[PDB]
RNA sequence: CCAGCAUUCAGUUGGGCACUCUAAGGUGACUGCCGGUGACAAACCGGAGGAAGGUGGGGAUGACGUCAAAUCAUCAUGCCCCUUAUGACCUGGGCUACACACGUGCUACAAUGGACAGAACAAAGGGCAGCGAAACCGCGAGGUUAAGCCAAUCCCACAAAUCUGUUCUCAGUUCGGAUCGCAGUCUGCAACUCGACUGCGUGAAGCUGGAAUCGCUAGUAAUCGCGGAUCAGCAUGCCGCG
């Protein structure tokens, strides 16, 4: 596949392609406004022609593993500079700013 | 021509009953172009059916405030008190069926301390 | 803040235009977590009073972007 | 021409209505009727207690309502009639 | 105290009844009238579609194997969970009927309700059915406690 | 939690209000302005006995009526008193202050005064005993169809702090038909800090 | 600390943003009503002596 | 407010006090009256008329006292105690910590749903350094300038659920929306601890919850939005409204 990791053949144009890593429902929209595809198609059933157009628009972007790098990036910046969001991100707690005796059950 | 003025839940409706044949227009526009779901069509034409007044009178429509159960609500009395200046001698059928009542079931006022106006919040022990 | 700049008080851009005119030199306490770090800052080192004490930090290329106020623990926990 | 009042009371008001306009037609003004208007109105809500029990109020409601004059004709002897009433300071009229 | 009784709403459009109006006064979740309408009319015509008949014939002849004989009251003497058999009103079997078809007909499973409350009917006019034995079962239990009255 | 304040309960629907003039922006300050004129009205005329104060903003003109049941302490000459009162409120507000005084007949009908003679036995150490029934038969040979006094707090005894009555005649506080006065008044004991209720009914209008 | 809290807010503060609410009458932050300029208790006690001119009880 | 009367993109221009509505004064419901009941009394049961029938629905109103229930931290406060400090002022921190339980609240676990589009419908409250239209620009949160409004005139404010299409097809997914990254906007001296809200991404937990418990007698149960106090700023909070 584009991304290297495969969309379902049977689903919508839009929607098969949110199962990207980095592409989500609106950065899906502005490809296929390039793109003009009418966005409710068999997915199994395209031209390369089409999909061709589809190729390059994502080759624009930050898509696959440049986006899995630049956060990650950005996890081992601010740790190894201390900088007291990364202890949040260190110890395993809420990071954007709330209480810490009520649940916060998403990191323990 | 008979005169009439319709409230039911916080609207207001102005009936007036030219001769016609049974036309229904609700400040120019129609039941179906304004009002969905024929189970309050068939209701607010429950004054007509029962006495036989069928096809033989217009409806002007002023439709005002509140939402469309209670603004249709305003019509199914203020339909019946418009016809009702035509012959008092239905009148006793009518009010036998209700359909005169102007229902009082205004929506009761919040309490302080009471979620929903009879809702006690919580209790524990 | 947007646009109107990273915010710095007036006596913290005072010292260290005075530190970089010449030659870095001693920390400098500064109770002014709430400003930002300028480009300019970089290896100054200073004092960030977190809520008892002068706690002295240290500035490098990487810590730029953000404000004072990301280095004070003013939350010990075991 | 515009008058406007607007008060606390309906028994000063009301007794302030006609002290206006039977005065004003002495002169043949032509006034309009002792129009009135929707209250404006204002809900104050405070807990009971001192201390405790947030969950017993005591609400407290202030009342503002209001009529209104207009008059067709100048008329400038009613000029000097309108400049010249005299009322309890709770109506505050204004032209 | 003493009885109280309580109001309701004549008619219908389509299927001109009044035990009808009362199954749209079920299924409606949160207030929804007409959202229900939606679930109702729609599953009506395929029940006069689906099997070639009117509907009403269908819907009270599929009632009468739902509409039950006797409830089952209780008594505690220490622990003994003693029963009373209860002759049910023809109030009752109105009310408890409807209960036992929308439970049952949202708790099947299939593509809407327009066809879930389809098929259930069905099981009910062809008696062959889930919510049908919970008549039954009612019976079994009336027929064991049948010794107290 | 005990009974609501009876004044309060009738204010508007039957009795009329002391503070009237109408609101335009500065709503709180008129009330801050007039609240230090009943602080500083019953701070040099307490010993006057003054009762209750109506206060008109009368543009850039403040009427003040006064009940007080007797002029001769407060007028004094006639011109001698008033003119120290308005050339202090004068000073105080900054605007013109128009004063006129009204004389209250039978003294013995008023709460804020009648329950001001209690704390002033109380502060000169007389016990309730003597205190409430003579206060009573002041109120009800003057004509009452119902007086309640009650003293609560320590008797200046020890500890033991309980309220006490004593009463006679109809007091009806949920007939919403009243004139029923009502005020109380703090007095300062040796042994801490007496409070009086006093509240008379006088009877009601049809 | 009542009588500073008294004078600092009337003083005036280093920023506009650090003007706050009290009553000059019972004077305690936490509800001082934006249109009285009075407390809460304070609302109460001055309302039932006939002051306060336009509020009474509520009941509609 | 708009029926009749034309003019109108439009109650707009006229014109009008009908109707609606506004808010003052009456009026009406009292078991008054009919029948039956018991005693014949009170009162109960039924019927009539009537907008309304048995204290019409609701509010405000809470007897004597109970718990030495609550508040010296609203105030007042006797008594005790403090005083170059237990008082006053400033910066900054903290009241927001978190291995873990508990109440109390919303958003959900979907097909009565999701997504997009069309169509239509409220009540009450608020506005002077206060609301800010229209307009233009930003994907947007908004920015820009700015009419009008001290207000039934102008603005907040285009209500949501609803209805009708389209698409979705039962799975941790086109449900979920936390958690988290980057990019932004406002207010304010200043948003790091510690604000709200968008824009992009990321997409977990959960697929009706054990014993046990809680609310509710008719516009209530649940459900959906809106207004306001409080405030520079901030609501899943509480009032209040349909």
């Amino acid at each position: 596949r584009i991304a290297g990791v495969d969309i379902p053949r049977d689903k919508r144009v839009v929607i098969s392609l949110t199962y990207i890593f980095g592409i989500g429902r609106t950065t899906a929209q502005q490809v296929l406004k390039e793109a003009g595809v009418s966005e409710d198609t068999r997915v199994r059933d395209l031209t390369e022609e089409e999909l061709g157009k589809i190729r390059d628009i994502i080759d624009k972007l930050k898509v696959e593993g440049d986006l899995r790098r630049e956060v990650s990036l950005n996890i081992k910046r601010l740790i190894e500079i201390g900088s007291y969001r990364g202890i949040r991100h260190r110890r395993g707690l809420p990071v954007r700013g709330q209480n810490s005796k009520n649940n916060a059950r998403t990191r323990k | 021509q008979y005169y009439g003025t319709g409230r039911r839940k916080s609207s207001v409706a102005r009936v007036r009953l030219v001769p016609g044949e049974g036309r229904i227009v609700v400040n120019n526009r129609e039941i179906s172009e304004h009002i969905p779901s024929a189970a309050l069509i068939e209701d607010i034409k429950q004054p007509l059916t029962l006495t036989e007044t069928a096809g033989t009178y217009d409806v002007l429509v002023n439709v005002h405030g509140g939402g469309l159960s209670g603004q249709a609500g305003a019509i199914r009395h203020g339909i019946a008190r418009a016809l009702l200046e035509a012959d008092p001698e239905y009148r006793t059928t009518l009010k036998r069926a209700g359909l005169l009542t102007r229902d009082a079931r205004m929506k009761e006022r919040k309490k302080y301390g009471l979620k929903g106006a009879r809702r006690a919040p919580q209790f524990s022990k | 803040s947007l646009k109107k700049g990273p915010f710095v008080d007036g006596h913290l851009m005072t010292k260290i235009e005075k530190l970089n005119e010449t030659d870095k030199k001693q920390v400098v306490k500064t109770w002014s977590r709430r400003s930002t770090i300028f480009p300019q800052f970089i290896g100054h080192t200073i004092a960030v009073y977190d809520g008892r004490k002068h706690v002295p930090v240290f500035i490098s290329e990487d810590m730029v972007g953000h404000k004072l106020g990301e280095f004070a623990p003013t939350r010990t926990y075991k | 021409i515009r008058i406007r009042l607007k008060a606390y009371d309906h028994r000063i008001l009301d007794q302030s209505a006609e002290k206006i306009v039977e005065t004003a037609k002495r002169s043949g003004a032509s006034v309009s009727g002792p129009i009135p208007l929707p209250t404006e109105k204002s809900v104050y809500t405070i807990l009971r207690a001192v201390h405790k029990y947030k969950d017993s109020r005591e609400q407290f409601e202030m009342r503002t309502h209001k009529r209104l004059i207009d008059i067709v004709n100048p008329t400038p002897q009613t000029v000097d009639a309108l400049m010249r009433l005299d009322l309890p300071s709770g109506v505050d009229i204004e032209i | 105290k003493g009885p109280v009784a309580k109001r309701d709403v004549l008619p219908d459009p389509i299927y001109n009844s009044k035990l009808v109006s009362r199954l749209i006064n079920k299924m409606m979740i949160d207030g929804k009238k007409g959202k229900s309408q939606t679930i109702l009319y729609k599953s009506f015509d395929i029940i006069k579609e689906r099997t070639g008949n009117d509907a009403m014939e269908v819907f009270e002849q599929a009632l009468k194997n739902i509409m039950p004989v006797l409830e089952v009251k209780a008594r505690r003497v220490g622990g003994a969970n003693y029963q009373v058999p209860v002759e049910v009103r023809p109030e009752r079997r109105t009310t408890l009927g409807l209960r036992w078809l929308v439970n049952y007909a949202r708790l099947r499973g299939e593509k809407t309700m327009e066809e879930r409350l389809a098929n259930e009917i069905l099981d009910a006019a062809n008696n062959t059915g889930a919510a049908v034995k919970k008549r039954e079962d009612t019976h079994k239990m009336a027929e064991a406690n049948k010794a107290f009255a | 939690g005990q009974k609501v304040n009876p004044v309060g309960l009738r204010i508007g629907v039957i009795r009329d209000w002391e503070s009237k003039w109408y609101a335009g922006k500065d709503y709180a300050d008129f009330l801050h302005e007039d609240l230090k004129i009943r602080e500083y009205i019953s701070k040099r005329l307490s010993d006057a006995s003054v009762s209750k104060v109506e206060i008109e903003r009368a543009a850039n003109r403040v009427n003040i009526t006064i009940h007080t049941a007797k002029p001769g302490m407060v007028i004094g000459k006639g011109g001698s008193e008033v003119e120290a009162l308005r050339k202090a409120l004068n000073s105080l507000t900054g605007k013109r202050v128009h004063i006129n005084i009204l004389e209250i007949k039978r003294a013995d009908l008023d709460a804020q005064l009648v329950a001001d003679n209690i704390a002033r036995q109380l502060e000169n150490r007389v016990s309730f005993r003597r205190a409430q029934k003579q206060q009573i038969q002041r109120t009800m040979r003057a004509g009452a169809q119902g007086v309640k006094t009650m003293v609560s707090g320590r008797l200046g005894g020890a500890d033991i702090a309980r309220s006490e009555y004593y009463s006679e005649g109809t007091v009806p506080l949920h007939t919403l038909r009243a004139d029923i006065d009502y005020a109380t008044s703090e007095a300062d004991t040796t042994y801490g800090k007496l409070g009086v209720k006093v509240w008379i009914y006088r009877g009601e209008v049809l | 600390a009542k009588k500073s809290m008294i004078a600092k807010q009337q003083r005036t503060p280093k920023f506009k943003v650090q003007e706050y609410t009290r009553c000059e009458r019972c004077g305690r932050p936490h509800s001082v009503i934006r249109k009285f300029k009075l407390c809460r208790i304070c609302f109460r006690e001055l309302a039932y002596k006939g002051q306060i001119p336009g509020v009474k009880k509520a009941s509609w």
